[PDB]
């Protein structure tokens, strides 16, 4: 689709049931049936996600009991066991009159995706001290960084027009930094 | 089949012994070929097996006539009986028998949808080098006998995995695999099924049977919807407070999508954190190199040091990552601010 | 004297004494009348998980082969013999091989769980019958060709050890190697049995039944017997040989007639229409996929190769996952120089690079008109144009749809 821009830059996410169908989503990639789903491009971009990557959750939840609890409370919105009991008894979430203890249930440290080119943290955007970057994030707002959502050709010198960004989990201290960057960060709960 | 075959073999051999040993009246009993009964037995087994050595045969014409009228029945009888007897003997249960509980070592039990690719994808994540060394053994339980490729996978991870054929709906099978002495039971659900309620129902019945045998065990299972979680909660010994796992693949996928729906990339950011991925390295600097640098990270739980637990957890946030070169994240607590 | 009995006696007393000794141990355990670490070390040595275990199991392979060739050498010797291991090369290697086999059996017995079922295992029974008598022979400085023919049963474990060493992974090759190993092992083993029994005379006949046969003569005899030919040029004349033949052929014929067709099937049923398409220089070529049957190909080829059309140097490269029948192959043999076939789906970029679709002039897709679901056939054509544009978007696709709204779906593709 096109508009008075094109629709290639539009961020979509599609579920899949076949891992071997993931090559049809993009065009600018060396497609390969031997390349696994974690290694192929559009899953790394995040625009594709199949259910079959959750097979490792069995081993994870065996080896630590707290993993499923952490993933549920990070992902579905903090399913407390009281909420699960109310679900099992009602099968419909209801509304109640708030109290100060009810208003204390705004204290989930929220997920967010902020830009590195503009903002109060944009004062460095061309460093390499990623460690100093997240320590500045700490000493500013206790903003826990996760990892750099950098563009694919942002590590290149030949300027392309590819706005497909790919995630990088846990960047080290001496990891570089382009200003055209989105960051996976968690600020404190509202 | 054995009685009929042995009876007609010995009976026709005795017939040939009598007729062959006795001479022929037309020949004035000059056809009396000197044969023993066991020689006639060997002759008839050669004949029914259609070998036909011709070292010893019938020379009397009555013996030859009996042989001609015999082989019509005998060959069809042999070729239809001996394959059947060879089938009925030996087609047995090769993967029966009990699992020896190794002392000083826990073991898990895995049942559910068990196929080659599912077992392989489970075993790499369970036996990966990145995970801490595991002395726990893996005891499978599945009513279908495995194929040769699954047997080859078992022969690969021989010392760590064992297989035992049987359904999970038999308490004799459960005592056979020693599920009471097992550390934790696991259930792998078939994702790609034609009926997401019928596969759900089979997993329901499996968790029901395991909790019916031994309710004091930890079941880590996977469902397909969210309402089925309530059905799991219906079981009395299915208690969230006690250690248990009820993964809901559809619910988890929807949650990951709804989290990346506000922070694009977070779904695969989380999904890479659980496949145990060793640090692979490629030569050239593509995006894949800097991304495999990402996917080499996983999620682990480490008890804090007396310094770390001491003073303020919010204070011990800052500079925690640099000191141990690790990423740090009495209940569910992420971003500790404000043992 | 003629000390033949000592070897069989030694093997039998080791086997049955271990069997009886195991039973005695169980009684002691009843009524109260680090082992795991040495056991699973033996287990990871038996499996090929370590480099030590890998070189151990390849040595088991190689020395089982070597002991078999040593038996084939000593089969030409007389039955009873008197030989010094230091004095002659004979038994110099076999001794070392059986020392290694004794070590390997010790490792396997340590690694095994159930002692009685390990003792009642054929790979242990062959050890019990082969490693004692060579030591008995090298102590007594004599030689008997006893049950040295049983060493061919060490071929029974080749599929297991290749499964350990990851050479055998796929089910066809696993079943093939299983069948080949079992067939060759039982053929050579029963031939060695007949060689020993036939060569040795009969005690009732005072050893006057000692028919002079070679091992390869017995091998030929048994292949004639299992193939049910029955020449009768050479047969068993000893009554023990005849009894073994009678009890053999019941298993052997069923084994032959169920194995040899299966091995003949598993060998040679291969991909005849694989391989790459050579891009002829100075000549364009097209690629045709989609619903490909005999009448559709014929109706396409007459219109494409017709005299009225201008002479075409362009070749036609088909691509279809179903292997063609004999009539479609005859059509290809008719238009041999102009058309080629290559088996494969269009949804594989390896197949597309194999048929050289990037170097191809134009891709064509023939849709199945007469289908039970005009949306499902439409959907298959959709996925085919998707895969071709996913591999190479710079190509011209000439396709055929079944409705008009599907034209918009084709337009959805960027290229
Ligand atoms: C001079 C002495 C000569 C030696 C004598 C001839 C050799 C012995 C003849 C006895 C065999 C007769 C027999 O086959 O049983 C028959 C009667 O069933 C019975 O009555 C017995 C059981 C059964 O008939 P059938 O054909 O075997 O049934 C086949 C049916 N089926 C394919 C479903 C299995
Ligand atoms: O032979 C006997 C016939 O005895 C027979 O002829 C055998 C009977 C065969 C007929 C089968 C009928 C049963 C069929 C349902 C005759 O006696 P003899 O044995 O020939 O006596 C001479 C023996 N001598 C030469 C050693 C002295
Ligand atoms: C069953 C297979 C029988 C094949 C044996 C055939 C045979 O030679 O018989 C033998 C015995 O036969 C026996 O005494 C052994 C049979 C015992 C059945 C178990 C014949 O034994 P014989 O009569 O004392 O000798 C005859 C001459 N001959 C050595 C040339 C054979
Ligand atoms: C090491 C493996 C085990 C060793 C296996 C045997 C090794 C060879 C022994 C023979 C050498 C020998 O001197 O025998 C002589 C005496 O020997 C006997 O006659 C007594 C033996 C009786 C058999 C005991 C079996 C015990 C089973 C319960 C033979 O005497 P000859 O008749 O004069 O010749
Ligand atoms: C694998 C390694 C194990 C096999 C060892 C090789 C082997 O035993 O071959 C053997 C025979 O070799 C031949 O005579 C030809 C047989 C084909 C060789 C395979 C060589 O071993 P050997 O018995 O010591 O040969 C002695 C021959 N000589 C007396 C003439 C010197
Ligand atoms: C590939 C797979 C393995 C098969 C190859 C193994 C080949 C078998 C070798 C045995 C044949 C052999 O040695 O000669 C034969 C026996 O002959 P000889 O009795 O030892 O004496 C011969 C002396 N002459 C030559 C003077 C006559
Ligand atoms: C004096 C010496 C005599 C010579 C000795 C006898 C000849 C050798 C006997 C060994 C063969 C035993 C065997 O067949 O394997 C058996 C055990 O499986 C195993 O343990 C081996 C694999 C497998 O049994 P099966 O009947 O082959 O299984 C058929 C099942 N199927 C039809 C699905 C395939
Ligand atoms: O023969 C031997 C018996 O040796 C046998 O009798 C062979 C053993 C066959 C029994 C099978 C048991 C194994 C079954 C599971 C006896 O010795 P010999 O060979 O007869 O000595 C004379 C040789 N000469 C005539 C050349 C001097
Ligand atoms: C397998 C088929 C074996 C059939 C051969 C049978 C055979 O004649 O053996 C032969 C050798 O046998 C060999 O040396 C060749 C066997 C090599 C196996 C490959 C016998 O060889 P021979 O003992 O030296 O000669 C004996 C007399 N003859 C010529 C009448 C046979
Ligand atoms: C038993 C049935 C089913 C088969 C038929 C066999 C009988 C009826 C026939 C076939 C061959 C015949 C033999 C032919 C040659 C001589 C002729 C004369 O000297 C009488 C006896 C004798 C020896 C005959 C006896 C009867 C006979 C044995
Ligand atoms: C399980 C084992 C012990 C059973 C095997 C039976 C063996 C050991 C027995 C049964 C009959 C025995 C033979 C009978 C007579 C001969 C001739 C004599 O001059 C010396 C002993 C000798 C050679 C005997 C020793 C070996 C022998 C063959
Ligand atoms: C006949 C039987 C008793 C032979 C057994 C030989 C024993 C005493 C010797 C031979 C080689 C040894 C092994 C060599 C090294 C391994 C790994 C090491 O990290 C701990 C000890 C362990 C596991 C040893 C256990 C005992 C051992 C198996
Ligand atoms: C091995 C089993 C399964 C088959 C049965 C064979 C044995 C038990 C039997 C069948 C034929 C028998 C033979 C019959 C004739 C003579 C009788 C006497 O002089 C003793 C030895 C001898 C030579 C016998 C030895 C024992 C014997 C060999
Ligand atoms: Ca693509
Ligand atoms: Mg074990
Ligand atoms: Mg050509």
């Amino acid at each position: 689709m096109q508009f008075d821009t094109t629709g290639v830059n539009i961020p979509i996410i599609t579920e899949l049931v076949n891992d071997t169908n993931v090559q049809f989503l993009d065009q600018d990639d060396d497609d390969d049936p031997d390349t696994e789903l974690y290694l192929t491009q559009p899953f790394a971009c995040g625009t594709a996600f199949a259910v079959s990557v959750l097979d490792s959750l069995m081993s994870a939840t065996y080896f630590n009991d707290n993993i499923l609890t952490l993933i549920r409370t990070l992902v579905t919105g903090g399913a407390t066991p009281e909420l699960e009991a109310l679900i099992a008894e009602e099968n419909a979430l209801r509304g109640g009159y708030s109290t100060p203890q009810t208003l204390a249930n705004r204290d989930r440290c929220r997920v967010a995706q902020l830009a590195l080119l503009d903002g109060p943290f944009a004062d460095l955007g061309d460093g390499g001290c990623y460690g100093d970057l997240f320590c500045k994030a700490l000493k500013t707002y206790n903003m826990l960084c996760f990892g750099i959502y950098r563009l694919r050709d942002a590590h290149l010198s030949t300027p392309s027009q590819c706005t497909k960004r790919y995630v990088i989990t846990n960047p080290p201290y001496e990891f570089e930094l382009v200003p055209t960057d989105l960051i996976f960060c968690l600020m404190q709960f509202d | 089949l054995l009685s009929i075959f042995i009876s007609t073999w010995l009976t026709a051999a005795g017939f040939i012994h009598l007729v062959e040993n006795s001479g022929d009246p037309w020949e004035n009993f000059q056809n009396n070929q000197a044969l023993t009964y066991w020689e006639c037995v060997y002759l008839l087994m050669v004949t029914m097996s259609t070998v036909g050595y011709g070292d010893v045969y019938a020379k009397t014409t009555l013996g030859r006539l009996f042989m001609v009228f015999f082989i019509l029945g005998g060959l069809a009888m042999f070729a239809s009986y001996v394959p059947e007897i060879i089938e009925l003997i030996g087609n047995r249960k090769k993967y029966g028998g009990s699992y020896s509980a190794v002392s000083g070592r826990k073991h898990i039990v895995v049942c559910g949808h068990i196929t080659l690719e599912s077992v392989s994808n489970f075993l790499k994540d369970f036996l990966h080098k990145d995970r801490d060394d595991v002395n726990v053994e893996i005891v499978f339980l599945h009513n279908i006998s495995p194929n040769l490729e699954l047997e080859a996978l078992f022969k690969r991870h021989f010392t760590q995995v064992e297989f035992y054929q049987g359904s999970v709906l038999n308490p004799h099978d459960l005592a056979r695999v020693k599920i009471e002495s097992a550390d934790a039971c696991l259930i792998l659900a078939n994702k790609y099924c034609a009926d997401p309620d019928a596969e759900d129902a089979s997993n329901i019945m499996r968790v029901i049977s395991i909790k019916n045998y031994h309710p004091k065990i930890r079941i880590i299972t996977q469902m397909l919807q969210y309402h089925n979680k309530a059905h799991l909660l219906n079981i009395p010994s299915w208690n969230w407070k006690e250690g248990d796992d009820a993964i809901c693949l559809a619910e988890l996928k929807l949650g990951f999508i709804a989290q990346s729906c506000l922070a694009q990339g977070l779904s695969t950011m989380l999904a890479n954190l659980f496949s145990m991925r060793s640090f692979i390295k490629i030569e050239e600097d593509t995006w894949q190199k800097y991304y495999l640098e990402g996917v080499s990270n996983e999620m682990y739980t480490e008890y804090l040091s007396s310094a770390f637990v001491g003073l303020s957890f919010p204070t011990v946030c800052e500079l925690c990552f640099v000191k141990l070169k690790l990423l740090m994240i009495s209940r569910i607590l992420i971003n500790p601010g404000n043992g | 004297q003629r000390m033949w009995w000592a070897f069989l006696a030694s093997s039998m007393v080791t086997f049955f004494g271990g069997l009886f000794i195991i039973l005695l141990w169980r009684t002691l355990k009843y009524l109260w009348t680090w082992m795991t670490s040495v056991k699973d070390w033996a287990g990871v040595m038996i499996s090929a998980q370590t480099l030590t275990g890998r070189v151990l199991v390849v040595l088991v392979f190689a020395l089982s082969i070597g002991a078999l060739v040593i038996y084939f050498i000593d089969s030409s010797n007389p039955i009873e013999s008197c030989q010094n291991f230091y004095k002659d090369f004979t038994l110099q290697i076999d001794m070392a091989f059986n020392v290694f086999f004794l070590l390997y059996f010790g490792l396997r017995f340590i690694a095994a769980n159930d002692k009685l079922w390990f003792w009642l295992e054929v790979n242990s029974v062959v050890d019990f019958f082969t490693v004692p008598p060579v030591f008995v022979s090298v102590y007594l400085n004599r030689s008997w060709l006893g049950l040295r023919f049983l060493r061919a049963l060490r071929l029974i474990q080749f599929s297991e050890i290749l499964q350990f060493l990851n050479i055998l992974k796929t089910s066809n090759s696993i079943k093939l190697v299983n069948l080949l190993s079992i067939f060759i092992s039982t053929w050579l083993t029963a031939a060695g049995f007949i060689h020993l029994v036939e060569n040795s005379g009969d005690p009732w006949e005072n050893f006057q039944n000692n028919q002079a046969l070679t091992y390869w003569e017995c091998v030929y005899l048994l292949m004639v017997t299992m193939s049910t030919v029955g020449y009768g040029d050479v047969y068993a004349k000893t009554t023990l040989g005849r009894l073994f033949m009678v009890f053999f052929i019941l298993g052997g014929l069923a084994m032959f007639a169920s194995y040899v067709p299966e091995i003949i099937e598993l060998i040679g049923n291969r991909k005849k229409y694989g391989g790459s398409y050579s891009a002829v220089s100075g000549r364009k070529h097209i690629v045709v996929c989609g619903h490909i049957t005999l009448e559709s190909v014929s109706n396409f080829l007459k219109d494409f190769l017709h005299k009225d059309r201008d002479d075409v140097n362009v070749e036609i490269v088909f691509l279809h996952n179903i292997s063609p029948n004999l009539e479609l192959e005859a059509l290809f043999k008719r238009h041999f120089t102009q058309v080629e076939f290559y088996q494969g789906s269009v949804l594989n970029p390896h197949d597309l690079a194999r048929v050289k679709i990037e170097s191809a002039d134009a891709c064509l897709i023939l849709a199945n008109k007469y289908c039970a679901d005009p949306d499902a056939e439409d959907a298959s054509n959709i996925m085919r144009v998707i895969s071709i544009k996913n591999y190479h978007p710079k190509i011209r696709i000439i396709t055929q749809m079944l409705q008009y709204h599907n034209k918009a779906h084709l337009l959805n593709i960027p290229s």
